């Protein structure tokens, strides 16, 4: 078990929008355009 | 080699044990392939070695290492937990339990991440 | 035996800034509850499902990463050993679904109110979804750290946070036990909406990049705390009628007077006209107020000494005019301390000071069985001070420390000096 | 062996009849969990008429156990589904199949 890896970041994000709206509605959190990527899996570890 | 005597094993050997910075810290072995619990549960002489579902892996503890400091068992590939004060308490586990409407349960499960024994709760 | 592709969603987690957890020093609750709205979900924007869960968290151990992971990918609430998931039909916990038995059961469908019920004294999670509660529970998880709430989602899911009613406005009313979820902020920070564990923000000139996070550790909320000198045992009574006569001065500038009732609504000060006129429980309470903090100022390492009596007594007082009497005619006549200025090093020493006597004040009030909200509970055992030194506001902070610099430099106009 | 767990109600009242096309925008996967199929990545409803046996019977079984609008999740045991053999290329030999589908139109 090595401490730490290096991994890779991906090119775009999630664009998050957290607004609170109104007293007593509260704290708004939406999100609408999506964002996809392709993945491995190597089976025997489950580890995509 | 596995020999008449022996099976076939790999061992872990300490190279720098004496003087010149020598590094200890607990170390974690994990084999390489893992087995495979069958898709639903069942709810020597030749017929029963050849019909038997139960399987058996062995370590020896040499002589100048403490049971002590020595766990042994099984890992699920979910579990990262790398700390030099891991003792049996440092062990994640979460029962689930569910019930009818009335309360009274149906099931209690325990999901954990480490399925081991402590070596020096033998000696 | 070979490898396999697949297109897969994104997900991401976002937490508000309460974290609960417990300890043996607890000045936390350990039993609360909020609630999430669902008003509009797309079902299928990708190829994959919505993802969308709910559920606790704790802080060192669940770190979502924005792609890979545990499992086949999109890994979130309840996909290991460090949060607890719940999406409407399924308990998420250590990677695997389970599945429950709800009435009326669906995914978080829009015009949802789902809710958590938390405890720490037993570890127990619940939940209730519409007013209907849910048949299965949590139990035996670890306590090495605190807890937050979660919510993982992937895109085109567009939800609301109740909190309590500063805030949110609970659809519910809370089973009897369960705080409502906007107490536990802490007074150094308002609430916010954050993610958790990131290293992009996207910024003004480009995107940042940011280091890890320092999170409060699991027992940074737990407080903390001999013989004495026969040259300090007389001089304890001398500060001590030092400090109820630079109290009554504080006294009778805002406008208490001497009367022989406690009214502080009007102005009544029944320790306004000398030490000796305090009552004999503020009398003692003066004493042993004065033996506590000589008995911690050796305890630290402080060295004190015993010198010029002569110029110390040489001293007066500090001069009362018109204005400073009161309405009783009587006005105190405190140790001047003018003289005397405070160095860095007593500087350094009157903060260690004030940090232990609240701490050990407040390690009083954790024995009286009392635990910390935002509000003010008394019969509720609040107090917006329950927490250790360092946690606690600037102004609290200030309040303490103005306090305890009255006694250090006229116990230096004493002549008595102080080691570093 | 057909066990249909619902996971959003549809009308409740509308029901696929004989000599009848479907549409159903469905997915599926193994007992391990790997997605050997889906529809929504072709871009396509995928359309069949009930009773001719065109899916296997499993499928049709338990498509006329749906309302319109309905999604499910469905268990298809394997002696009424690709028992021995199984698909060539794709389904193992005696394999338990998990589906996710969806009646979009036409009853």
């Amino acid at each position: 078990l090595m401490p730490v890896s290096w991994s890779r970041m991906p090119n775009h994000f999630l664009q998050v929008e957290t607004r609170r709206a109104g007293e007593r509605l509260g704290w708004a959190v939406q999100c609408q355009d999506p964002l996809t990527m392709m993945a491995l899996h190597i089976p025997e570890e489950n580890r995509c | 080699d596995g020999t008449v005597d022996t099976p076939p094993c790999l061992r872990l050997a300490h190279r720098t044990w004496g003087s010149q910075n020598s590094l200890v810290e607990m170390l974690f072995l994990r084999l390489s392939l893992p087995v495979q619990f069958h898709q639903h549960f069942r709810c020597d002489d030749p017929e029963i070695i050849l019909n038997t579902t139960t399987y058996y892996y062995s370590v020896r503890v040499f002589a100048g290492q403490e049971p002590s400091c020595v766990w042994v068992g099984w890992v699920t590939p979910d579990y990262h937990q790398h700390d030099m004060n891991f003792d049996l308490s440092k062990v994640r586990a979460v029962t689930v339990t569910m019930g009818d409407e009335q309360g009274n349960v149906h099931s209690s499960l325990k999901c954990s991440n480490c399925y081991m024994v402590w070596g020096g709760d033998f000696v | 035996l070979l490898l396999q592709t697949n297109l897969i969603n994104y997900v991401t987690s976002i937490r508000p800034n309460i974290f609960v957890g417990r300890a043996e020093g607890s000045t936390q609750y350990g039993k609360w509850y909020f609630e999430v709205m669902v008003d509009e979900v797309v079902p299928f924007l990708t190829a994959q499902a919505t993802h969308l869960r709910v559920g606790w968290a704790l802080t060192e151990g669940y770190s979502p990463y924005p792609g890979g992971g545990e499992g086949w990918g999109g890994n979130g609430v309840g996909d290991d050993l460090y949060s607890y998931g719940f999406d409407g039909l399924h308990l998420w916990t250590g990677h695997v679904a389970r599945p429950v038995t709800s009435p009326g059961q669906h995914l978080l469908a829009p015009e949802d109110v789902v809710s958590c019920c938390l405890d720490l004294s037993v570890p127990s999670i619940s939940f209730r979804i519409n007013g209907c509660p849910v048949q299965g529970v949590f139990e035996a998880f670890n306590l090495d750290g605190l807890f937050f709430p979660v919510v993982s989602f992937s895109a085109g899911v567009k939800v609301r946070f109740l909190l309590g009613g500063r805030h949110g406005e609970f659809k519910f009313l809370p089973p009897p036990g369960y705080a409502p979820c906007h107490e536990a902020v802490l007074p150094r920070e308002r609430l916010r909406l954050e993610p958790i564990k990131e290293y992009r923000r996207e910024g003004p000139r480009g995107p940042h990049l940011v280091g890890p996070s320092r999170c409060l550790s699991h027992t940074d909320f737990v407080p903390c705390p001999i013989v004495l000198p026969p040259h300090l045992e007389r001089i304890r009574e001398k500060l001590a009628e030092n400090i109820h006569e630079l109290w009554a001065l504080t006294r009778i500038e805002q406008g208490w007077t001497y009367g022989p009732v406690r009214d502080d609504n009007k102005r009544l000060h029944p320790c306004l006209v000398n030490f000796h006129s305090l009552p004999e429980p503020e009398r003692n309470y003066n004493l042993q107020m004065s033996g506590e903090t000589l008995k911690t100022l050796l305890a630290l390492g402080c060295h004190v000494g015993m010198a010029d009596e002569k110029a110390e007594d040489n001293l007066k007082k500090t001069k009362l005019p018109k204005t400073y009497m009161m309405s009783n005619g009587y006005k105190p006549a405190p140790l001047d301390l003018s003289h005397v200025r405070l160095t860095p090093a007593q500087t350094t020493l009157v903060d260690r000071l004030a940090e232990n006597g609240h701490n050990v004040w407040a390690r009083d009030r954790v024995a009286q069985g009392w635990s910390y909200s935002a509000v003010q509970d008394i019969p509720a055992r609040r107090n917006p001070r329950l927490v250790p030194y360092r946690l606690l506001d600037e102004a609290t902070k200030r309040s303490n420390r103005d306090s305890l610099c009255q006694a250090v430099r006229t116990l230096l106009g004493y002549g008595y000096n102080i080691e570093p | 062996g057909v066990e249909i767990e619902t996971i959003s109600p549809g009308d409740g009242r509308t029901f696929p009849k004989k000599g009848q096309t479907c549409v159903v925008h469905y997915t599926g996967m193994l007992q391990n969990g790997k997605k050997f199929d889906s529809s929504r990545d072709r871009n396509k409803p995928f359309k069949f008429r009930i009773g001719k046996q065109e899916v296997i019977k499993g499928f049709e079984e338990g498509a006329a156990q749906m309302s319109l609008g309905q999604r499910a999740k469905l268990t298809c045991t394997p002696d009424v589904a690709y028992g021995a053999t199984g698909h060539p290329g794709v389904i193992p030999p005696n394999a338990t199949l998990i589906f996710d589908v969806e009646l979009l139109n036409l009853e």
